[PDB]
């Protein structure tokens, strides 16, 4: 190995000299702690070490030793149900070391070195193996996790295992040139998992949520972003997004965000379940967590980690989902890095490459087909925290033209505690016409049309809200008063929705087609009324009005008759007033 | 560790910092001490150690130094403080020297100021509902223990009121969530930076009039002192109050007067050592440094101490784009912002309820640990004042003839609020009479306008007239 | 009523600093009591012993006004030995690195050193 | 109207001086660590 | 109240009188437990 | 040094009525007065200058104009003190550092006018002492800090001037002194802002220490409407700690008096807006007259007339009487519309001008005159019926 | 420009209501322009051929095609020669500025060439103390009959 000294420590950057030969990006080990750290800049005979933990108390002289690796993960069974710091080291186990605080220097194995593992075999001496062949299965908390063969591995089988108890560090496989495979691998964070082939977004990402769900759906595979000043409630709609998704394993990522958001999730999540297949809901998660305080440079780690062991999971076969929870800290960890790197800026302080790296991270996701040649999706959805709000910003443009989705948050609807509170006029989606066929299959054959009615209709009703302010609305017409009124009804009684609420948490496709059926027939209805001459005080009076407002908090199991009755109810409201 | 080496071979004084050369036994982030050619000795810190020389950070001034007789000695390789039980009832200043003229404290052990982030496994999910005695927080941004909630303040605002009124009436009621009577009092940690002399005077009256000096620990750095030692105020502090909490099972309430002064000194010292600024000037690692600062407080699962921590500074302009209540509320759990258009009108305490919020309310509110209709009677409040606000705009741009009798009720409804759920001069509301006056305040609307109470609270609470809530 | 309390603290903390700071003045007269002793041949070495290996490639020492010839049997081991008549404090008063730049102090009034860190030790020792 | 083009104006201006002082910065620095390199040799 | 400050002050001398002659007891230990530290 | 601080508790009394009733600054407290270029900071703090009741006044001319302070030299030897009776002159200390001098002197005329003060303070005096403006000593900063190649923070100036600014405000205040008697000092450092924007950061910086804001508005000036203080934008933060020194030697009830004036200007303050959209006469009888009593308050008590020989200085007493009339006189009003009696002829009443000139009222005729107005106002609705 | 002519050709001092009966000794004038047009100098030379004043006037002409860095020393010269004139020869000197646009101006450009820490619009941070070096030399002395006046015309950008 390369062993060098230290030459000088500013911070959380250390010079280290006598380290010629030394790789770019290449992890290292500083002081006599162990420390680790990444070069990141080679000079002459010199090389700048940025350290992922803090480096109070070191002294000049201390030696710098290089592993000759860049950052990389151990993939395989045992992570599941885990929770794991930026660079993938359970924090239960340092826990159970350490005490209530983290101490720097605390090394651990991110797989367990000791469990149990009831190992079934599926191929046989003499076969032929690729990257991302099947080798065999091993249970994990009803899952079946599919061992699987590095993707830079291919020969032939000389022996194999009989099914039996093996530990993670048992080869279980022996190749004719002898390389021996084990239960797990390494990856480097920084290079994406080769696939076979990218396919096209054909179904929904069904998110629990009426106004993400109907307005502006997301498709397996795809991307979407949730930008927003902070207050307006972009961590409640992510953790309802992990709790009520259909994806079969949720990937959560904590870059440097509030601790007790952290602890809220650890603690809630082993008491509910997985909607899906039933079993608890922290058996489909991996949480990776990097709270505030935690050290800088560790962030980007986080990200990367995260984004890596996703892939693994798409490689087994799975469809998995992964939110970010702040990508605005991950380009302030950038800047930090490279204000330490005395580099010129862009704009606004960011580094030059900070869309690229976004870029190369948001096109991971996708709909492929493994290398194994099973089917396997990611899907990405990660939250814009812009300093003022302002959507001019860097990070705001640069993710705006790389997403399929876009989910604004409006603070003037935080303000009224109106929820979910996503600004309407501001949000777009490019997966509404690829996903026509599935909602005719699916939820029912004119679906579209009436998504297309409600959506003209808001644009109608935000057209005359010009006029509305400019006159009050005491001066508009019997026709454009009805459509204010049927707006502030789809607003009032549809978009919105309460994550704490028993019921109205979760909204099924047929609900949400049920309740717009219901409002678009009340405004037929009322249009024919004012064509007749009746007074519009009179119509915003009818029972079924308050009917309308609530549906929505009706349990799925009674909605069928609920809104066969209250499509009659609008039915005679009208047919016996006139 | 007896040994005293001292270092010769200054190179550079300018502002605050200072180049010592040779001096590679220096630790990083090291404690020093730098003596001049009178005697004087001042303190400082490493930021930088280097082959060639390091850099010093002085705590003083540096009048009288020269490069010919001062010298700097080594301390200590990290920087720690003197923790006991013992120092309730005492002042220091900034810099962690006693100023009550009583002898120098023995410590029970001694503990790194920079501190060490709590593991999040290790955390504990905070319930404990605090009653503060106001209206505007207990009802409609509950503050639980273990949580931080800043004070956005402003240039004249009266936001030292709002705390040491907060600090006086602060209390939980496990009667109400029936986890018997211990009655124990918050012991107070007071962290000043830059403070002027009238605010200091009016705090140290008020806890020796409230009496709550005998369970309290200050920490003051007068405006007039230097501005170097603010780095480490805040973390003097934030150290005694995890020590106290996490080893005695205390109850500590943080009160930290000025971020901003300590941005101004974060700023001082990052712009000295040219580094490439972030934001009108304030460091890039700005919101790393402050989160250093902020997620120190929560509660610990298996300890029964807790710190709450109520951090305040003053919005220039009052500008809440202001890079430092920026970063400031996407750190902490919520925030309390004070309005000027209120306090010109005589309100007190002028909390706008719009742009506040508490993000962990609901986590302590319902039906085991306060009332059951808390929730909704909150939310059907902001609404009906939202609603209150758009038709103020609506009269200002047309004429109010054209009002309807709905539209009246609102702003009537608006204006009542604003003179009799916020309003209350130094007095303490317990929860039930804040919901009680709140109900009195919904009943000057119809039923069918409270769209978010559920039907059977309407039933038990409704129509009340606030006519009868005083004789 | 709190007056009362802060009083009895108040008392109570006055003294007890000032039990302590008896302590601390016994301790110097018993410090500055070494010269004559016995012991005090073997401590002075002692003290230069500690200073020359903390500081690496030292270049001189000082020593009392006397000329301690105690310290001078170790002229074979460095190089040049100077008096010191203003630094009276007891000890090994200075350690002159190579460069100029650097001094070492092993000497008496390192009570100043240890005496922050065992004064809570001797307080429980009292009570 | 008046009162909304005074704002923008305004607002325009406040915007101007921000990026011009940034600017500013960055020529400084840029020159400082230029100039200490050529010092350096 | 006037009472309560003459009996208060009293019982402080009382008490910080007692510390005193509690300390003085076991003084010569404590300085030579100093002295056996401080020495190398 | 001193032994103690003590808490401000008697007023500074200026002479000016607006200043010294509305937004009161107690001795030992700081004020600052921003304002664009021809506000009147420069008239304002002059009068101060010449009718405080400090027994010391330091005037420390940073970086202005020479021509004032030779009409500081020419006027003040032949006026007289208040306190004593003798020359002006024989009471104040100048230290001028006019605008060509040269630049980094500045920083040395602030630092010395503070020293004396905190002097005469030590002699057990109360000393005013009035910084012409800081914006110089500010720009003066700046100009070292770029011959010595720093980073700027704002605007060019260095990171350290707010800690600047706050060593030099915090040397205020009523102290016991080393020889154990009292004294006090009064600093009312006056702010230029570029372009008359309160956002620079030299008025920020001032902002957060100083217990009184005093802002000047110049659309205000351009109506020759002088003191010119924005009383909207304005505030004071000693108003509620002087009651006590008020009710003792003012009148028992001039608290409520002055809440009364502020309540009736803050409501017509409300209603400019509506009514300068609609006209005066859509209103109601009631807002009309508000409008008028509040035209009466900012023409009649607000203003005053530096330069006039009666008008320039005003006592506490002076503006009670105020007070009191316009009171009394909008108490009538309503009442007498509540009876019936038309805005117009209310309006042409003569008692007004008896209202209107009696700030020109010396101090020696003020009581019967105030008196006298008194009667007429209580008979003139009274035959109106 | 035409405003400035009248001031200088109708300035009168009316000692008769002051009470002095000191005869009214004409003014003398002295015109400094710093990057004026051809139009304007031509107007400025026949308005002061026509009213006879060309005699008592010394001009210091900076004509738009000079040099930028010189317009930093006329206003310097021409307020040299009127203080001289006023302070040693008991004249009543007029002095008129043509445009103190163009001097600020080219201060700001030299500035720029320096590397100056800027102000609020790009101007040099001195541009205060460099402005009251020139506005403040104009004036009255006591023990002395002459006296300096400044008239100095400039054009508000964007009015
Ligand atoms: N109370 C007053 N009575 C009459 N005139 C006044 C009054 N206050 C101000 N003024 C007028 O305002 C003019 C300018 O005021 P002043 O010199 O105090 O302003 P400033 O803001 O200090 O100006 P500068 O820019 O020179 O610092 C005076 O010449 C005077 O005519
Ligand atoms: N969908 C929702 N349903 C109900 N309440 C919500 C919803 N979204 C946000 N909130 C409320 O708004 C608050 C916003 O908090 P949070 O989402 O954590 O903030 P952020 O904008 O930083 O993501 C939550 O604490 C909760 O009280
Ligand atoms: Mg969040
Ligand atoms: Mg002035």
């Amino acid at each position: 190995m390369i062993q060098g000294v230290i030459q000088k420590i500013a911070g959380p950057a250390v010079i280290a000299k006598g380290m010629l030969g030394a790789r770019m990006y290449d992890i290292c080990k500083v002081g006599e702690e162990g420390l680790v750290g990444e070069i990141i800049r080679l000079d002459g005979d010199t090389a700048f070490v940025q350290v992922y933990e803090d480096t109070s108390g070191l002294k000049v002289g201390e030696p710098v030793v290089s592993t000759g690796l860049p950052l990389a993960v151990e993939l395989g069974p045992g992570m599941l149900n885990g929770i794991y710091d930026g660079i993938q080291r359970p924090l239960e186990r340092i826990r159970e070391k350490t005490g209530i605080y983290i101490t720097r220097g605390v090394v651990v194995h991110a797989l367990d070195r000791e469990k149990k593992w009831a190992w079934t075999p599926m191929v046989k001496p003499g076969d032929e193996v690729r990257g991302g062949m099947v080798l065999g299965t091993v249970p994990e908390f009803g899952f079946t996790h599919k061992i699987l063969v590095p993707p830079d591995v291919r020969g032939r089988v000389k022996e194999v295992k009989p099914a039996g108890e093996y530990t993670v560090e048992e080869p279980v496989v022996v190749l004719e040139d002898g390389t021996e495979l084990k239960m797990y691998h390494t990856w480097p964070v920084r290079r994406a998992r080769p696939v076979q082939r990218k396919l096209d977004p054909n179904t929904p990402f069904l998110t629990g949520m009426r106004i993400l769900d109907v307005l502006f759906p997301v498709a397996m595979g795809g991307t979407a972003a949730i930008p927003g000043p902070f207050g307006a409630g972009k961590s409640v709609t992510q953790q309802s997004l992990a709790k009520w998704s259909n994806a079969d394993v949720v990937v959560y990522v904590g870059c440097g965000e509030r601790g007790n958001e952290m602890t809220d999730v650890l603690v809630e999540f082993p008491e509910l379940t997985d909607p899906k297949t039933g079993g608890p809901l922290m058996h489909r998660t991996v949480l990776i967590a990097n709270t505030s305080n935690m050290p800088v440079a560790a962030r980007e780690a986080s990200i990367y980690v995260g984004v890596t062991i996703a892939e693994y999971f798409r490689d087994q076969g799975f469809s998995v989902a992964l939110m970010a929870d702040s990508t605005s800290r991950w380009a302030e960890a950038l800047r930090e890095i490279s204000s330490r790197l005395e580099e010129m800026p862009a704009e606004e302080g960011y580094p030059p490459y900070l869309a690229a790296r976004l870029a190369a991270f948001y096109e991971r996701a996708g709909k492929v087909i493994t290398l194994g040649g099973e089917e396997g999706a990611v899907t990405i959805v990660g939250a814009v925290s812009p300093p003022g709000g302002d959507m001019s910003e860097p990070v705001t443009q640069s993710t705006l033209r790389i997403v399929g989705a876009f989910w604004r948050l409006d603070a003037s609807l935080a303000f009224r505690r109106h929820f979910p509170a996503i600004n309407w006029n501001g949000s777009y989606s490019l997966f509404t016409s690829a996903l026509d066929p599935w909602y005719r299959e699916n939820v029912a054959e004119d679906y579209p049309e009436l998504r297309d009615a409600i959506s003209e209709l808001l644009q109608r009703e935000a057209g005359l809200q010009e006029i509305v302010q400019l006159v009050g609305p005491d001066a508009l017409q019997d026709a454009e008063r009805l459509v204010i009124e049927v707006g502030r009804i789809i607003r009032e009684d549809f978009l919105q929705q309460n994550a704490y609420h028993e019921v109205d948490a979760y909204c099924s496709m047929k609900k949400a087609y049920g309740i717009m059926k219901m409002i678009l027939a009340f405004y037929k209805e009322a249009e024919a009324a004012i064509k007749r001459g009746v007074s519009i005080d009179e119509i915003l009076q009818l029972p079924v009005l308050e009917r309308i407002g609530r549906a929505r908090y009706v349990s799925e199991e009674e909605f069928p008759a609920y809104f066969e009755e209250a499509m009659k109810e609008i039915q005679g409201a009208f047919k016996a007033l006139a | 560790d007896l040994l005293k080496k001292e270092y010769t071979g200054i190179t550079y004084i300018s502002g605050p910092l200072l180049f010592v050369e040779n001096a590679k036994d220096l630790a990083y982030g090291a404690i020093v001490d730098i003596k001049d050619g009178t005697g004087r000795v001042r303190g400082g810190q490493v930021i930088e150690v280097s082959e060639e020389y390091a850099v010093i950070q002085v705590f003083e001034e540096t009048t009288g130094l020269d490069l010919a007789t001062t010298s700097v000695s080594l301390v200590e390789d990290v920087a720690r403080l003197g923790v006991s039980k013992e120092m309730l009832g005492r002042r220091f200043n900034g810099i962690g020297k006693p100023i009550d003229g009583l002898p120098p404290i023995t410590p029970e052990k001694r503990l790194p100021i920079t501190g060490l982030p709590l593991n999040p496994v290790a955390r504990r999910k905070p319930e404990q509902f605090i009653q503060t005695g106001i209206s505007t927080i207990d009802v409609m941004n509950t503050l639980v223990r273990g949580q931080k909630l800043p004070i956005f303040s402003g240039s004249g605002l009266p936001a030292n009121e709002i705390a040491a009124q907060i600090a006086r009436q602060a209390t939980v009621r496990p009667d109400l969530s029936g986890e018997g009577e211990k009655e124990e009092p918050f012991a107070v940690v007071f962290a000043a930076m830059g403070i002027t002399q009238r605010e200091l005077s009016y705090f140290i009256q008020e806890f020796e009039r409230t009496g709550a000096l005998s369970r309290s620990v200050l920490f003051l750095n007068k405006a007039d002192d230097p501005t170097i030692e603010r780095i480490l105020t805040p973390r003097m502090a934030l150290t005694v109050a995890e020590y106290l909490a996490f080893e005695h099972d205390y109850h500590v309430l943080v009160i930290l007067t000025d971020m901003t002064n300590y941005c101004e000194a974060l700023r001082e010292i990052g712009a000295a050592r040219e580094e490439i600024p972030g934001r009108r000037g304030y460091p890039g690692y700005m919101y790393t440094d402050l989160a250093t600062i902020y997620e120190r407080a929560g509660v610990v699962e298996g300890k029964k101490g807790s710190v709450t921590q109520i951090p305040i500074l003053s919005m220039p302009d009052d500008d809440r784009t202001h890079p430092i209540p920026d970063l400031t509320g996407y750190i902490t759990e919520g925030q309390i912002q004070l309005s000027r258009e209120l306090h010109r009108k005589g309100i007190y305490p002028p909390i706008d309820p719009l742009p506040s919020l508490s993000r962990l309310m609901n986590n302590g509110v319902g039906k085991g640990k306060t009332r059951e209709d808390h929730k909704q009677v909150s939310d059907q409040l902001y609404s009906a004042y939202a609603n209150g606000v758009d038709i103020r705009k609506l009269v200002a741009i047309i004429g109010e003839d054209a009002l309807t009798e709905n539209d009246r009720r609102y702003l009537q409804f608006a204006d009542a609020f604003e003179r009799f759920f916020i309003n209350q001069g130094q007095q303490n509301r317990s929860i039930e009479e804040s919901l009680q006056i709140a109900w009195a305040l919904l009943s000057m609307l119809p039923q069918g306008e409270l769209k978010r109470i559920s039907k059977d609270h309407i039933g038990k609470y409704y129509g009340q007239k606030l006519e009868e809530i005083w004789g | 009523e709190s007056a009362g309390e802060l009083l009895v603290a108040t008392a109570r903390t006055q003294a007890r600093g000032e039990v302590l700071e008896e302590v601390r003045r016994r301790v110097r007269e018993a410090l500055e009591a070494l010269p004559q002793k016995p012991e005090w041949p073997e401590v002075v070495r002692k003290l230069a012993l500690e200073a020359l290996e903390a500081l690496p490639g030292a270049k001189a020492l000082v020593a009392n006004p006397e000329d301690l010839p105690h310290l001078e049997a170790l002229a074979r081991e460095r190089g040049v030995e100077l008096q010191a008549e203003p630094a009276l404090r007891l000890g090994v008063r200075a350690v002159g690195a190579e460069g100029k730049t650097q001094v070492e102090n092993s000497l008496l009034a390192r009570l100043d050193r240890a005496w922050d860190a065992l004064s809570s030790k001797v307080a429980q020792a009292l009570w | 109207i008046p009162g909304i083009r005074a704002q923008i104006r305004f607002i325009q201006q406040v915007l101007e001086q921000r990026e011009r002082e940034d600017t500013f910065r960055l020529k400084r620095i840029k020159g400082k660590i230029e100039a200490r390199e050529a010092e350096e040799e | 109240t006037e009472a309560l400050l003459a009996r208060y002050r009293e019982r402080a001398e009382a008490e910080a009188k007692a510390v005193r002659e509690k300390a003085m007891a076991r003084l010569d230990e404590a300085v030579a437990l100093v002295l056996k530290e401080v020495l190398p």
